[PDB]
């Protein structure tokens, strides 16, 4: 789709 | 012309620009998507008036640009963008302006346009495109 | 807690957050860089007060975060982020909070933090980091 | 430095 | 999926 | 130890490494995906033997790693990676080794591991991960 | 023609291709950089002979391509790439072939070409470029 | 330069 994607690391805290 | 650089965002929601069937492309103002929110960038105005405006409202995020093309030529001796065409996965907007001169095209097989930069004086002098996944 | 997602930007200029030496991390508000301009994101507030605030003003763009670390533990039965430490290429800010529980660390060899997302109730429940070149 | 970089193609119009 | 994605421009020649 | 850096590829197909329930992680050799083709990288050997090997064959591309975690501790005075766990979207491989010491975890919300680098002497001294969309 | 897709790598070291001053571009074989090592990709051959070859050996990594341009036109009724020019930060290689027809250009302000894909029959039918930081 | 860059996290084990 038209939404730019990002690298996301985590979550921390679970 | 006055240079501008909107920088990068996360997508495109709307593109408004001017054109003159006798000369070239004028000013332009892009409304980007910034993390799900519409973000209206700065209006990069032409030094003059007398243009016809076009407002391309994309059905974000299902609709996105897959190709930008147009023509480059001289107007009053200045090399400028005389015409523009924006093809999305849903339809084609344009051509707008004068389709004469040297053609250029940026088809995108994978990736997205996430920003624009360039220069505008009486007309759009030139422009560059930010690409990102 | 209430989930939040600031999304991605082009850098970090300032990070403000709360901490309680007896409990854990509270609310947080990040000021990102958005194509050269400071962009203050939404304030993700704690459901309560009684915290000590810390304001980390980074010397953008020469200074940037190279590691985020901290501790995860329970407070009133909830698993939350109890402590945080932000190391930049210039200095170290922290630890702030309670350095007890399970440690975590995200050292960055190459790349930049460009966004934060997570959840905050009485305390910071959890968080994720956006990375980009 | 701390400034995120982007792929930029162009310019067209020179 | 597990396949790394790339930005691809073109094709030219159609 | 001897440093290594496999660099970046387009995915992971198989990960083979050694471990000793009494000491730590030993050598490792990764088979990456390189544009649809399996690419067996260099074997980064331990300076010694006596390990138990594990071969993780991922169902590429439907299966991919979503988290790498483990423990860091001292063995004969050297700070090394004593245990490793690889969680994919399909299952969990591990823990392998000694789950004692300081824990670390790299959960991946979005993105892929596309390369490994580090150092191995008698044991895996340390390692870094390449991330990409 | 027979389609090909070299995929993505970490840079370009050498580009070898054929051209005929009377017709168009023929086959091509790219030597990429793969994490510091030269990686010779598959030879995408023309269905015929009679071409003049050109071998562009780039001074990797100090030298890199900043623009690819050329001409598209018909040869025996087939729309193909008739000419190519590769401009680097150090010099310009080309034009090679027939500079007649519709021009195209991909100037790169920031970023690198890291792969090629396309189709080759008697001549180079079309091609796409992989871009990455 | 002409070398493609990558996001690298770590090291863990120091
Ligand atoms: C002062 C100004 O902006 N003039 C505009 C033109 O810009 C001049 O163009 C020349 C080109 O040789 C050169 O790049 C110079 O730096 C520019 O100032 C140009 O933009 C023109 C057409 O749109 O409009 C003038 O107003
Ligand atoms: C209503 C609310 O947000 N309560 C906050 C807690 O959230 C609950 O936590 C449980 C965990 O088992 C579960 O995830 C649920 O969806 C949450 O509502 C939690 O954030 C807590 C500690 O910060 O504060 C409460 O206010
Ligand atoms: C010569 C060699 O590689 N020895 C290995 C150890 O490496 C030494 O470790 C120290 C740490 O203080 C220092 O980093 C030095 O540069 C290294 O040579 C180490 O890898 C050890 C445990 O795996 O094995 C030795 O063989
Ligand atoms: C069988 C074959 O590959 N023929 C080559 C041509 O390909 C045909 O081109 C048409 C175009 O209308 C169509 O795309 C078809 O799928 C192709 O097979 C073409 O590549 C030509 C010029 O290089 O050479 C033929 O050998």
């Amino acid at each position: 789709n038209g939404k730019s994607q990002s690298i996301i690391v985590g979550p921390w805290g679970d | 012309g006055v240079t501008f650089d909107d920088g990068a965002y996360t997508g495109i929601r709307e593109i408004n620009f001017e054109y003159n069937s006798e000369t070239a492309i004028g000013g332009l103002r892009v409304t980007y998507d910034l993390n799900g929110m519409p973000f209206v960038a700065e209006d990069h105005k032409s030094f003059i008036t007398g243009f016809k405006p076009v407002k391309i409202s994309l059905e974000f995020p299902s609709e996105y640009i897959v190709e930008v093309s147009g023509y480059v030529g001289k107007v009053e001796g200045y090399t400028v963008i005389r015409s523009l065409t924006f093809k999305t996965n849903k339809q084609t907007y344009g051509p707008y302006g004068v389709t004469n001169g040297t053609p250029f095209s940026l088809p995108i097989e994978n990736g997205l346009i996430v920003g624009f930069k360039g220069s505008i004086g009486y007309w759009l002098d030139y422009f560059s495109i930010y690409l990102s996944l």
